[PDB]
């Protein structure tokens, strides 16, 4: 029966969960799941290649919503060799029929989350990766954007070494205007201006982040862990010491200000002690990242320029965006049906017969 | 996973100059 041999060549299901992605993508096997989406590997018939495709279910909430059209957006626009791309987006015909979002990317092996379970890295190893998350950041930011969510696990990695960074839900451009507030798997990477209500949240919080991302590849275990924002408020200050008073009066917020102030002093610890076996010129670019004053904390550029990645370093082929992003959305308060709208709209391109 | 060599930045990077 003709219905019959349509109907094997139907939807599977990946761990109790439809994939509806055929006739194109087939062959599915589980990768992995954040928070949001559910994450397979799949057979690409039409380009003859393995790909990821990443399953969002957003539109019974404004968050979801929101996290899949920025990272739509935004990845479509990107073009870099360490940021993952957005080869096809799946979904149903009629705004009324969707209700799934498949995104399809390039593969990628595992993510650095994943690797530093199985082993640790090498120094050379390090220094490369570092690198490779730079030299994105330098394009994401050149972009005027923020990622706002760097984290080992969306860090992707391939077999030859490559990196790519991933995940763009929470990616915004940087303006000066519940910031973070939505639910994340992983609040450690997250800058201590974040968490303290300062206002005037800049690239320097990406940053902050890379720089707990080098610390954890170098001991295997997180750097500012905590249950709450005030204890990883406190395990940055039992690492970094007790901030200076010019510090503090960079604060906006009166109300953090006069809580630190309160707290006993805590003396800097040395990163020789924490990381006795670390390359000393990785631990200063560390110092650097993880410095608690925003406007100090050192720039993508000037990272990239730093004594430790100095074999590396090539500012002729460290691309940058062609125009940087303005912000002419304010989608934070549109209603889920019109992000909904929005999202058909972003995706009609990839509809067969477009 | 097992993990400078066969990376294709690598190289452009090795071979600069
Ligand atoms: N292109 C890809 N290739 C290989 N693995 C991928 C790819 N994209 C995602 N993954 C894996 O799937 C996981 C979840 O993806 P991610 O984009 O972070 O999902 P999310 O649910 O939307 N956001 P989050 O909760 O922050 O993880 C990642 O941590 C990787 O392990």
């Amino acid at each position: 029966m003709a219905a019959a041999a349509a109907a094997g060549a139907g939807p599977e299901m990946v761990r109790g969960q439809v994939f509806d992605v055929g006739p194109r993508y087939t062959n599915l096997s589980y990768i992995g799941e954040g928070a949001y989406g559910m994450v397979c590997s799949a057979y690409d018939n039409v380009n003859k290649v393995r790909v990821a495709i990443k399953k969002i279910s957003p539109f019974e909430h404004q968050t979801y919503c929101q996290r899949t059209l920025r990272e739509i957006k935004i990845l479509l626009r990107f073009r870099h060799e360490n940021i993952i791309g957005i080869n096809d987006i799946i979904r149903a015909p009629t705004i009324e029929q969707m209700k799934d979002v498949y995104i399809v990317q390039d593969l990628m092996e595992t993510d650095l989350y994943k690797l530093l379970k199985t082993q640790h890295l090498s120094n050379d190893h390090i220094c490369y990766f570092l690198y490779q998350i730079l030299r994105g950041l330098k394009y994401i930011h050149s972009a005027n954007v923020l990622h706002r969510d760097l984290k080992p696990s969306n860090l992707l990695l391939n077999t030859t070494c490559d990196l790519k960074i991933c995940d763009f839900g929470l990616a915004r451009v940087a303006d000066p205007d519940g910031f973070l507030t939505e639910y994340v798997a992983t609040r450690w990477y997250r800058a201590p201006e974040i968490m303290l209500n300062s206002k005037g949240y800049t690239k320097s919080i990406d940053i902050w982040s890379v720089g707990c991302i080098l610390a954890e590849m170098l001991s295997n275990r997180p750097i500012f862990p905590g249950k709450h924002y005030l204890d990883q408020l406190n395990h940055i200050l039992g690492i970094l010491g007790s901030p200076s008073q010019e510090d503090l009066n960079c604060i906006i917020n009166l109300k953090a200000r006069n809580y630190l102030l309160s707290l006993p002093h805590k003396n800097k610890v040395p990163w020789n002690r924490l990381f006795p076996n670390a390359d000393s010129k990785a631990l200063d670019l560390l110092d650097k990242m993880l410095t608690f004053n925003p406007h100090k904390r050192i720039e993508v550029e000037q990272a990239l320029a730093h004594p430790y990645l100095e074999q590396y370093y090539d500012p002729s082929d460290e691309p940058i965006a062609e125009a940087p992003f303005k912000f002419d959305m304010e989608l934070d308060d549109l209603p889920k049906e019109k992000l909904k709208e929005l999202i058909f709209e972003e995706t009609a391109r990839f509809q067969p017969g477009y | 996973m097992q993990l400078l060599d066969s990376s294709n930045l690598a190289r452009r990077r090795r071979r600069r100059r």
